């Protein structure tokens, strides 16, 4: 099935387990902070600093 | 004997997670 | 091999000889503390199922502790599993064969039965060879295939108040590890 | 007793119980609970909202009254 | 008098989404666990 | 192994009951708002100073400068009002459900709150605000009341003639430690709480039904931590200013009052209390009665039902103590003007008669009605 | 006379939702707990039941079938005649204790 | 034990025989 292919092989033991939350987390990370910053910037549009850069910067 | 696979992978959850916090 | 995995956990009762210097650790402390009155590891068989695990009768205040060490010996020989005793538990089970098979009566419920389960007698021979097939990995392999990480039927009465709770056990059914 | 073995003495009592993997873990949440739920709200509101209305009436005509104060007259 | 303003927002965010995340799948978790209790059956049968 | 037979007798296989609600989760969290605030203000001390020419500066400078410093400021700020909501859901708990029948367990309670009254109003000192210091000069002045000594016993406290820099940095020192006194009496607090067991809603003997404290009370306190953070971090990230008053921003000042004064939120019922009575040390020993009748409490108790579970004149007149609390509460962030003068005098003596008086009466007519 | 109220604060109390007696929800002290170890197994091992089956009814936040509810009627004191007598000998070790 | 059915078979086969050993269950045959 789809669930139990992951149980079998990749967490039934805790070694591999923790292998996955570790490297799940990881990727997690990069994710959800890319996801959630680009939401935030787009809900706040124009108004930060990163937006009106290019403005006051020929360099 | 039987630790050595589950040791590494261990050794492996520990030297990630170290390179994920730091 | 199974049957060589219950031999290796054991059976004790408190008439026994050797008592802490018995080779199944699960005697040994049973033995030792004095935990049990009891216990007998089971591989009750049907058609297409059964039930593989073990039976104990002890004081209210030990239950706890023969659970824990009972689980402690399913995890350890489905994670670690020594040659030698497998060994043992090899020949506990040629002895077994061996010893029941002796008088008729045996040998015609060995009959009997073999051919409305098994389809036909099996020989001796054919029993060692399987036997011999077993080795240290085979255990392990098969221990943890059907005792690691699954829900077992468990079953209490008397003065019980002191039996783990579902969850604890069944956490007890794998390992930290 | 603190210990489990030495609490207390039960007799003739037997718990059926099932592993949390065979079972379910939302069996008929909204189905049986949402009915539930009000009943115990039925139950207990009588006793618990009406010091809180009360709160309430006395709060705004508190506040009320002080704005009436605070104000100018003739 | 605010200058952690927007940083603070973004956090908040990260925050409510985070909850939004794990609230469930803890409340997962002890229902899970509870399951064994909720859903037994106490059967008295005395002697006579 | 004498480590982990403690911790197993207390957290893994501790017998609760099996029917425990979640008003038993504020307990844990309790400790959580004890151990955040201590985390979060070691971290501040780190930065803060306790001398008036820097407290002010230094404070800004977390804010402002000490990389996240801000958040951990708030936390604290904020955590120190979820400490004290989570205490008011804990006391009340125990009222309700008869909980303070564990005497001792109940009055190492009963201090445990005061020290952290002690804690948090010297904590609010620290930062050097207007409302601050001038919380200070308000709510110490009260002990000249008292008959012979008082006039001593305050400028002993200040060490000096008024609310000072002497003040201010022994505040610091007492805040500082006196947590570590509530952990140490808290741990005390659950040492008789195991010889006694835990109590359950019903108010009946739950040795028949046990249950193992982990896995099951483990995550469902795990489940309650996330919520007192949600709670925590919804004011931290969206309401930081919304407990806290204004007038802590404007620097302290001396030769200028700030006109409406008070204490914080978690004061204000006590502070009501001691407006009602108009002679000042009468004032004083309602205040100091207001808190101190939990003490009592266990002996005014009549019922032979323990739980109020099984009892509606109880339930109506516990939960009107509550609404009581709440208006007094709200009386003492009103100024000292008709119409509120009036409404505190009779919410004062209302919660003192519902105590004191009705209750009990409850308790022995309920009896009444049961035949008992 | 009055019995109504007596009858309306019975089922007001809520204890019979749960199918218990008046006396399994009496607070335990040292009269109590020895008026019930004084009761025979019968009585014992039923209010064990009553107990424990009302327990976990207010784990699931729920009470018994209308029909199952216990009733003012056929409350039964099982208790009582124990507990009278336990205070009473206590009464009686105190006014010896007096003298 | 309570019946005759189950009651039949107790009464002395031949005169006791104690066992004892290291593996097997101490036995008192007949
Ligand atoms: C990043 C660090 C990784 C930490 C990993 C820790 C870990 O392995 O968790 C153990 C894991 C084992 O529990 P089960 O899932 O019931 O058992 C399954 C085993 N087959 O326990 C947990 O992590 C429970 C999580 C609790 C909620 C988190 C707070
Ligand atoms: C909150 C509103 C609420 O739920 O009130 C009713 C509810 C009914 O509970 P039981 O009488 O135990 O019976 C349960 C029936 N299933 O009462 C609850 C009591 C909890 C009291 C604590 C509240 C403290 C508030 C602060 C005060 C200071
Ligand atoms: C720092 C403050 C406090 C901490 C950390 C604390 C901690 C705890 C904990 C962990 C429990 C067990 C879990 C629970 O039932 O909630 C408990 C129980 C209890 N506490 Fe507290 N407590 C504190 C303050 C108080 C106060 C102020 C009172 C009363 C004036 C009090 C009275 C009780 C009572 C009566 C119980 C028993 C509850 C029951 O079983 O019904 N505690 N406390
Ligand atoms: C029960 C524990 C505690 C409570 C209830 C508490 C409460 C408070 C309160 C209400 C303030 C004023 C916050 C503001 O508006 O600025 C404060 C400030 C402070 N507390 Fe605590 N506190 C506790 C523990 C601690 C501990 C253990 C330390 C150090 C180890 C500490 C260090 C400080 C410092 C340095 C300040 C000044 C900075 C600031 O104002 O934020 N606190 N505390
Ligand atoms: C002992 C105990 C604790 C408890 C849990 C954690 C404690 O210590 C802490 C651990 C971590 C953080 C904060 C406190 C102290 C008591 C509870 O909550 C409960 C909740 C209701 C069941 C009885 C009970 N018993």
């Amino acid at each position: 099935t789809l669930t139990a292919r992951l149980y079998s092989l990749l967490f039934r033991r805790t070694s591999t387990f923790a292998l996955t939350i570790v490297v799940g987390a990881l990727f997690f990370e990069r994710a959800f902070d890319q996801g959630a910053d680009a939401i935030y910037e787009h809900i706040n549009e124009g108004k930060l600093w990163k937006h009106i850069k290019h403005k006051y910067e020929n360099k | 004997r039987n630790w050595v696979p589950t040791a590494q992978l261990w050794g492996a959850v520990g030297a990630v997670g170290l390179v994920s916090a730091t | 091999a199974l049957q060589v995995a219950n031999a290796i956990i054991g059976h004790y009762d408190c008439t026994y000889g050797g008592g802490a210097h018995l080779s199944s650790p699960l005697a040994s402390i049973a033995a030792t503390n004095k935990l049990c009155q009891s216990f007998q590891t089971f591989n009750i068989c049907y058609a297409d199922t059964g039930l593989l695990g073990a039976h104990f009768v002890c004081d209210h205040m030990s239950i706890d502790d023969m659970m824990f060490v009972l689980q402690g010996q399913w995890m350890r020989l489905c994670t670690s599993a020594t040659e030698s005793e497998v060994l043992r538990g090899k020949n506990l089970l040629r002895n077994a064969l061996v010893s029941h098979l002796d008088g008729t009566t045996p040998v015609c419920e060995d009959i009997g039965r073999s051919l409305l389960t098994y389809g036909r007698r099996i020989p001796l021979a054919e029993w060692e060879s399987r036997i011999a097939e077993v080795d240290a990995r085979v255990v392990r392999e098969v221990c943890s295939k059907y005792f690691y990480d699954q829900c077992p039927a468990v079953a209490g009465f008397g003065p019980i108040e002191q039996l783990p709770d579902y969850n604890r056990i069944r956490s007890g059914m794998f390992w930290l590890r | 007793g603190r210990q489990f073995g030495h609490l207390t003495r039960v007799r003739h009592v037997i718990t059926y119980s099932l592993s949390p993997f065979e079972q379910r873990a939302f069996p008929h949440y909204f189905s049986k609970g949402i009915p539930n739920v009000l009943r115990r709200t039925r139950a207990c509101i009588l006793r618990v909202a009406p010091p809180f209305v009360a709160f309430y009436l006395v709060y705004t005509w508190g506040t009320q009254e002080f704005e009436k104060s605070k104000r100018k007259n003739p | 008098a605010e200058p952690e303003h927007d940083h603070r927002k973004r956090m908040g965010l990260k925050m409510l989404l985070m909850m939004g995340l794990l609230l469930p799948l803890v409340y997962a978790m002890k229902r899970h666990k509870w399951s064994v209790l909720k859903s037994r059956k106490l059967a008295y049968r005395p002697p006579k | 192994h004498p480590l982990m037979k403690i911790v197993n007798n207390a957290f893994i296989d501790l017998p609760a009951p099996s029917n425990i609600s979640s008003w038993w989760n504020f307990g844990s969290l309790l400790g959580i708002c004890l151990i955040l605030q201590i985390l979060t203000g070691l971290f501040l001390a780190m930065h803060y100073t306790s001398d008036t020419t820097t407290a002010f500066s230094s404070v800004t400078h977390i804010c402002r400068d000490v990389n996240y410093g801000w958040i951990i400021r708030y936390m604290h700020a904020n955590g120190a009002s979820m400490f004290f909501i989570c205490l008011y859901m804990h006391v009340g708990r125990g009222l309700y459900y008869g909980s303070y029948t564990f005497l001792e367990t109940w009055n190492i309670g009963v201090i445990l709150l005061l020290t952290v009254m002690a804690t948090a109003f010297m904590g609010y000192v620290l930062p050097w605000g207007q409302m601050s210091f001038w919380g200070a000069t308000v709510i110490t002045n009260l002990l000249s009341a008292i008959p012979y000594i008082g006039t001593n016993l305050v400028e002993w406290i200040w060490g000096g003639f008024s609310v000072d820099k002497a003040t201010l940095t022994r505040f610091f020192a007492f805040h500082f430690i006196l947590p570590f006194i509530i952990m140490a009496i808290a741990m005390v607090h659950l040492l008789f709480l195991h010889e006694t067991g835990s109590n359950n809603p019903t108010g009946i003997s739950s040795d028949v039904d046990k249950i193992p404290f982990h896995p099951y009370y483990t995550i469902k306190d795990i489940l309650g931590a996330l919520l007192l953070i949600l709670a925590l971090m919804l004011l931290v990230l969206f309401a930081p200013d919304l407990l806290g008053d204004p007038d802590n921003y404007t620097p302290a000042n001396p030769l200028n009052t700030p006109p409406h004064i008070k204490p914080e939120w978690y004061f204000l019922f006590a502070y009501a209390i001691l407006r009602s009575i108009p002679n000042k040390l009468g004032g004083v020993l309602a205040l100091a009665f207001s808190i101190l009748i939990l003490a009592l409490i266990p002996l005014l108790h009549t019922s032979k039902q323990r739980s109020m579970m099984f009892r509606p004149l109880s339930q109506c007149l516990f939960w009107a103590l509550v609404a009581d609390l709440l208006t007094l509460t709200w009386i003492g962030g009103q100024p000292v003007e008709h119409p509120y003068i009036t409404i505190g005098q009779l919410a004062s003596v209302l919660y003192f008669l519902l105590i004191l008086v009705l209750m009990p009466t409850a308790g022995t007519i309920e009896n009444k009605l049961l035949k008992w | 006379w009055l019995e109504g109220i007596r009858k309306w604060y019975y089922n007001a109390a809520g204890f019979n939702k749960l199918g218990l007696m008046r006396d399994d929800t009496i607070h335990e002290n040292d009269d109590v707990k020895e008026a019930i170890r004084r009761l025979p197994e019968n009585l014992y091992n039923d209010r064990v039941f009553r107990i424990k089956r009302a327990l976990d009814l207010s784990m699931r936040q729920q009470i018994l079938p209308k029909e199952q509810w216990t009733k003012y009627e056929e409350d039964k004191s099982y208790l009582e005649p124990y507990l009278k007598e336990v205070i009473r000998e206590r009464k009686e070790r105190e006014e010896w204790a007096k003298k | 034990v309570l019946c005759r059915e189950s009651l039949r078979g107790q009464a002395a086969g031949r005169p006791l025989v104690a066992s004892v050993s290291l593996n097997v269950p101490a036995s008192v045959r007949y």
